[PDB]
């Protein structure tokens, strides 16, 4: 579920959400804490779910990480709510 | 590894968004380019506040 309260975009339209995006800002969690120059990459699947690959340069490893996932809409694909699985 | 992920505010050219996870503990401000103005950044900004999300928890990520 959303959480109680917040707006979710209700005329979504996933095929003007695709290709990257650079993340300017995040709370910060373990999974993704040092990375910097972080893109999340959407492309649409034939199943109806987004493929995902987010990126982002790890300067204690001094290299490049991306880690992808499977994202499918909880509803209508015009409501902007999915849950992703990572692999 | 696995979660919700919730478009909460999307401006009309699809250029800037406001992502949220599961709960309150995660957002996140996305673009189509690596640097946003100080206008849109208080417009994400209010938009998070008026949601009930604490925007001190923001990390302002490294960009080229």
């Amino acid at each position: 579920t959303p959480p109680r309260g917040v707006t979710v975009v209700n005329n979504f339209d996933a095929k003007r959400y695709l290709g990257t995006w650079y993340e300017i800002a995040r709370f910060d969690h373990r999974f993704e804490r040092g990375l910097e120059k972080v893109t999340a990459t959407y492309s649409l699947r034939d199943d109806g779910g987004l493929n995902v690959i987010n990126k982002g340069y790890n300067p204690d490893r001094g290299m490049w990480q991306q880690s992808e996932g499977k994202a499918y809409f909880t509803g209508a694909p015009t409501r902007a709510a999915l849950k992703v699985s990572f692999f | 590894f696995y979660g919700g992920y919730n478009v909460i505010a999307l401006d009309r050219e699809y250029r800037h968004a406001l992502v949220c996870g599961p709960d309150r503990d995660y957002l996140w401000i996305l673009s189509r380019t690596p640097t946003i103005s100080d206008e849109v950044k208080q417009e994400m900004l209010a938009v998070a506040t008026r949601e009930g999300f604490d925007v001190s928890k923001f990390i302002w990520v490294q960009q080229p």
